[PDB]
């Protein structure tokens, strides 16, 4: 009933902190994510992951750093764990460059793409807008 | 208090 | 013998589908600082979907919007937990 | 104070998005017999999402498609569960 | 950390048990939907929920049912159910008459729509399809 | 199996 967590290591974690982008965009700075990101890399490092941390990176950037990441040898790992701190709309995250597609960030570890994760639990976590709608709340 |  | 290509993944999104995400410039964003918090306390002894439930409740409740601008003023938010995991998660042992 | 409109909801989906659901016509839906199943042993002592990344796991495995068409021939299915929930959810006492 | 359950009722459980569409839809009859219905009310019921099950429903039945139930009062009731049998597409599920968004179904118990439930727990399941891929499986 |  639980994932079995006896590997030598816990797992990759990649941070994607993304603060500045291309005014073409139509995006403003994220003031406020170089603290969710500094939180982020003490917290999940005092977790035992191995902690990256990238910044500013492009929609390519995003990708082939995903890409080449699901490449890695993982069977010494019990998980990986991916943060995306950025601009984002339905189904989509910013690059500094522009938006790709969240299902194509996380596609590259799929089980028949990535097969040392297999069984494994594959986590992102991801700050970003997904829409304009407000939650007004209520009582 | 910003949005994303 | 088979796997599903999807299983196994989880997704813990800042905000429901369709939804703004607050970030706030001294401090952080919600989600994150109390994703943070939450896993400081109890990364090691919690299960991860009580851990992301908890973190539900904290932004639901500490957290509404302040800005001067009347649009964004006293909004609130629920972040949203995706999950195709297969089993319990604790991050230790 | 306040509560976010969207907070306190849960979806148990079939399948991922994007994706098709398996139903067996003498028997049922893959997703139908295993939440069942599982409620029936556990209803009453597990937490929902318990419950439900348990039934997550016999989709996944229990489960094998098999057509006479050959492009829906030896397929998988896993369900997704979307979380707002704040607290967690028994079912007794 | 858990939901309140300390009340007279566990809840309200509807089933949307569709099986034959018209023929306009193009959608097949759902054989085998029948013994999910039967397993599910017996379930549900078992858990104490106040169970009913429609069938072969309309667009505009699924509506009102779900706009009826969010309008009842639930103030003696610790949660809300929904179980809903189904051909389906992306976002959307067919009533015998053709497709409703399933967001539209389920906005009726959002908190500032149904004040009886707020802070309670609203459970939806969904057995339908979400589109057309299949997933081959690996290993 | 059929497809729903």
């Amino acid at each position: 009933y639980q994932y079995n967590m006896n590997f030598e290591k816990l797992g990759k974690c990649i941070i994607i902190n993304n603060k500045n982008f291309d005014k073409v965009t139509g995006m403003g700075v994220r003031n406020g994510t170089d603290k969710d990101a500094e939180a982020l890399f003490k917290c999940f490092r005092s977790l035992g992951f191995d902690v990256i941390v990238y910044n500013d990176c492009s929609c390519a950037k995003m990708q082939d750093l995903l890409k080449k990441a699901s490449e890695e040898d993982h069977t010494n790992a019990a998980c990986f764990a991916c943060i995306l701190l950025s601009h984002g709309e339905e189904n989509v995250i910013y690059g500094k460059d522009g938006v790709t597609p969240i299902k194509d960030l996380t596609a590259h570890f799929r089980g028949d793409r990535c097969k040392t994760l297999l069984e494994k639990p594959k986590l992102f976590f991801i700050q970003a807008c997904r829409g304009t709608e407000l939650d007004d709340g209520i009582q | 208090d910003e949005v994303x | 013998y088979k796997i599903p290509v999807e299983a196994d993944f989880l997704f813990a999104y800042s905000t429901v589908p369709g939804y703004v995400s607050y970030r706030v410039p001294g401090r952080g964003s919600w989600f994150v600082q109390a994703l943070c918090s939450i896993l400081e306390e109890h990364g090691k002894d919690l299960e991860i979907m009580q851990i992301l439930t908890r973190v539900n409740d904290r932004v639901a409740r500490h957290f509404e919007s302040d800005s001067d601008d009347p649009h964004f003023h006293e909004k609130k938010q629920i972040p949203c937990v995706v999950s195709m995991l297969t089993k319990e998660l604790y991050f230790s042992q």
